[PDB]
């Protein structure tokens, strides 16, 4: 993808992780855990969906048209309709092949967007209390329990409250 | 200070191949297929109104042959017509064929109304042993033979009927092709025949064919059929010096046109489906189909690949 996240700097996925389509891993000194990211869970599904709706329905509602199969050749007429046929189909081909390699591309690369963003969002969160590792894990440098892991994963975690211990363990 | 928190993303053991602009096998978590290569080995009657005409094309049920009644009255969005249709009836030729069997399929229904015309010393009702409904010498339904005075005398016919009603009409009349001189001297008169349909703006004639045909039906004659239609405020003449196969009225035209034909031998069924094929009904949320380019109703567009893969998903990078 774009950003480089999926296929990139995570180097694969995980699969214990069931309940959601991101998440977080934590270790601390009393163990280890894996939850989902519900938001950036719904932001992908939100938007892979529309692109379903906007595909499965449109309007192909024909009834009387032109015959399509031929005993016999009977020349002039009998080319033009076939070739108006085989025309149509080839350019319906076309828009199938291209719709689907478009939508494809931007999925992936919608997802991978998603991905950086979580990312983000928790890099913006710890301020300067953690390290990027490079591997999307970051280093913390405070004792962190589970309530302050789940801080973490529900947006309530207060940087001022582990700064003093945060810097002094980083920069010395 | 060494607590470490990872963000990742979910994987499977195995996904989906699917194409992107750069790459044509990617693999992603979860794939939807947007072609449908499978149908039914059916035809749906609902929601549209399938008219099956069994034994009869849509031609020999507008003619009135033998074993086509249950085709009248009959109302249709989409008539299905067997490739073993049977020729019933003394046999034929529509000039242009195609054309008519267009302008029936699309009109949606067989509303026949019954007019008659005062022929003159001229008799009615001629029927013929290649055209017999249960076990008795007939004709087509909808149409009368006209043939000699006992005294043989024929004069030239001219009828006419106007059109005051608010539907435009559709006739359909024919003429005969006799295989000698004789037989047409015999069936009557004149040598040549010759009949001249004339509206207010067009003006129809055909002079009968007189030679050895091939036996198909068993005689070496044959009957030719035309058709007029005649819109509110138009007339219709029939002109013969001999020969008419003369009409027993007209038909009923939709002012709007929105049926069809669909010509398969796929049998009737009980399931529901707005979408029709050759090879069966489609029931299918998909948006495209790679199951015939035949196709009638509510239905996703004909494409040739047997596969196309929608990623619903994020790449699949498993362990
Ligand atoms: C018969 O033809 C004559 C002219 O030959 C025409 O004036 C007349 O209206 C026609 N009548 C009918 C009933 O067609
Ligand atoms: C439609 O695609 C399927 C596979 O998706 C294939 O097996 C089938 O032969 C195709 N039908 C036609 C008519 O090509």
């Amino acid at each position: 993808g774009l950003f480089g996240a999926i296929a990139g700097f995570i180097e694969n996925g995980w699969q214990g992780l069931i309940d959601g389509w991101y998440g977080f891993r934590h270790q601390n000194a009393e163990g280890t855990g894996t939850a989902a990211d519900l938001k950036s869970t719904q932001a992908a599904i939100d938007q892979i969906n529309g692109k379903l709706n906007r595909l499965i329905e449109k309007t192909n509602d024909k009834y009387h048209q032109i015959e399509k199969e031929f005993e016999q050749v009977e020349g002039r007429i009998q080319d033009l309709e076939k070739y108006v046929e085989d025309t149509k189909i080839d350019l319906w081909s076309y828009n199938a092949e291209l719709l689907v390699a478009l939508e494809n591309q931007h999925t992936i690369d919608v997802t991978d967007s998603e991905m950086n963003k979580l990312f983000e969002r928790v890099r913006r969160q710890l301020r300067e209390n953690a390290e990027d590792k490079g591997n999307g894990c970051f280093e913390i440098f405070h004792k962190c329990d589970n309530n302050c892991i789940e801080s973490i994963r529900n947006g309530t975690y207060d940087h001022d409250i582990y700064r003093d211990e945060a810097i002094n363990n980083r920069f010395q | 200070g060494n607590p470490v928190i990872c963000m990742g993303h979910h994987a499977v053991a195995n996904g989906t191949m699917v194409k992107t602009l750069a790459d044509d096998q990617v693999e992603v978590v979860t794939a939807q297929e947007l072609v449908e290569s499978q149908n039914l080995p059916e035809l749906c009657p609902s929601p549209l109104r399938l008219v099956d005409g069994q034994t009869c094309d849509i031609i020999n049920g507008a003619l009135g042959s033998p074993g086509c009644d249950h085709l009248n009255g009959a109302e249709w969005d989409v008539f299905i017509e067997r490739p073993n249709a049977v020729d019933t009836c003394y046999p034929f030729d529509v000039p242009e064929y195609q054309s008519l069997r267009s302008i029936l399929a699309n009109n949606g229904k067989f509303e026949f109304i019954a007019e008659e015309f005062q022929w003159n010393t001229v008799k009615q009702n001629g029927k013929s042993g290649a055209c017999k409904r249960a076990n008795v010498n007939d004709f087509f339904n909808r149409l009368n033979w006209l043939v000699k005075s006992d005294g043989n005398a024929y004069p030239l016919q001219n009828l006419t009927k106007i059109n005051n009603g608010d539907y435009a009409r559709l006739y359909i009349w024919g003429v005969h092709h006799p295989s000698t001189d004789t037989e047409q001297t015999n069936l009557y008169k004149n040598n040549p025949g010759g009949v001249t349909v004339s509206t207010k703006t067009s003006q129809t004639s055909v002079v009968p064919n007189i030679g050895s045909r091939p036996l198909v039906r068993g005689l070496s004659s044959r009957v030719s059929f035309y058709w007029t239609i005649v819109e509110p405020g138009d007339l219709i003449v029939f002109n013969t010096i001999g020969n008419l196969i003369a009409p027993r009225g007209h038909y009923k035209l939709n002012n709007q046109k929105k049926s069809t034909i669909l010509n398969t031998a796929i049998p009737i069924g009980s399931c529901v489906s707005k979408c029709h094929t050759d090879k069966g009904s489609l029931s299918t949320t998909k948006p495209f189909q790679n199951i015939s380019r035949i196709a009638v109703g509510d239905c996703p567009r004909y494409v040739k690949q047997g596969s196309l893969k929608l990623a619903t998903g994020m790449r699949n990078i498993p362990e």
